[PDB]
């Protein structure tokens, strides 16, 4: 269960800037 | 945090506030890794040069917060510490090598929408994510400039290649450390700052969509100084000491 | 600065 946030990962909602992290992984 | 923004609610559920009982005051940031274990920097507890040496009764642990200053009436949980564990080889005499410590809670905390643990990296997650250019995220209630926020702040920074890290300071850099921040050229900024110490530097894995704690906010020369970088404790490298103390 | 916490805690 570690690392999955009840208000984002659990409901499938993205936070306002996580896209920037992901776009950087390569 | 400098050049950050307000976090959304539950954006960072592992975020902990180290709080002094008297004077009541924000001590450091920290992270929830299980329902009874908190991870922070050793420098938050012990720094003999400045006469710092906090014991378990000097402290409280506040989990579930969003506001810096208010008692979040049915949102946060305050906890007492059972015991404190410092790396046996943390080097306060020269460079804060192995800047790490574990805090065992008196009683297990209950998870909720505002309280959930972060994962610890494995050799392979470390391998594929700790790479120059990738961005991690830092959060905390520290100073907004080298001043005090109303709500938790967050910034996202790129990791920096060892050489640059090195070429930026006169402190001896060890394998137990890494640095992050943009470059003067990059024309983008932010950093950790006073009061941010001991919080998590996190990454989100693209393979499993899970958040991982790569670093602890260690030390730095100022807050957002051109050609300077924030330094963090290499969590992966000190994994064996972590396991060891929880097993034990 | 800081608001008061329940003595339950302290
Ligand atoms: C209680 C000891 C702490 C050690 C680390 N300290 C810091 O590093 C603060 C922080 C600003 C926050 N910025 C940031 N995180 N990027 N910077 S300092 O006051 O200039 C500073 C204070 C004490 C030790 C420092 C150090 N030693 C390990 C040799 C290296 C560089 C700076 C040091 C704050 C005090």
């Amino acid at each position: 269960d570690c690392g999955l946030r009840p208000l984002f990962e659990k409901k499938s909602l993205e936070d306002k800037t996580e896209r920037e992290l992901l776009e950087s992984y390569i | 945090i400098v050049e950050g923004s307000d976090a959304e609610i539950g954006m960072s559920p592992w975020q902990v506030m180290l709080f002094r009982k008297s004077p009541q005051e924000l001590l450091c940031g920290a992270s929830l890794i299980s329902d009874r274990w908190v991870l922070t920097a050793a420098h938050c507890l012990l720094y003999p040069p400045w006469d710092k040496n906090f014991t378990e009764n000097d402290l409280l642990v506040r989990i579930g917060k969003h506001s810096r200053t208010r008692y979040e009436r049915n949102i946060e949980k305050i906890s007492m510490l059972e015991k404190i564990y410092i790396h046996p080889r943390y080097n306060w005499r020269e460079n804060l090598d192995r800047d790490i410590a574990l805090m065992k809670l008196k009683k297990p905390v209950a998870f909720s929408d505002y309280i959930h643990p972060v994962c610890l990296p494995d050799r392979e997650t470390a391998a594929s994510l700790l790479q120059a250019g990738y961005k991690g995220r830092v959060t905390g209630w520290g100073n907004l400039k080298e001043g005090q926020p109303s709500v938790l702040q967050v910034v996202n920074l790129p990791i920096v290649e060892r050489p640059v890290c090195k070429d930026s300071t006169r402190i001896r850099i060890t394998d137990n450390m890494f640095c992050a921040g943009y470059k003067p050229d990059e024309g983008k900024r932010g950093d950790a700052c006073e009061g941010d110490s001991g919080g998590p530097f996190v990454m989100k894995s693209p393979f499993n969509n899970r958040w991982y704690q790569m670093g602890i906010v260690s030390w730095g020369e100022g807050c957002d100084r051109d050609g300077k970088y924030g330094f963090y404790t290499h969590v992966f490298r000190l994994k064996k000491w972590i396991q060891k103390v929880i097993d034990q | 600065d800081f608001e008061e916490i329940p003595e339950e805690y302290l």
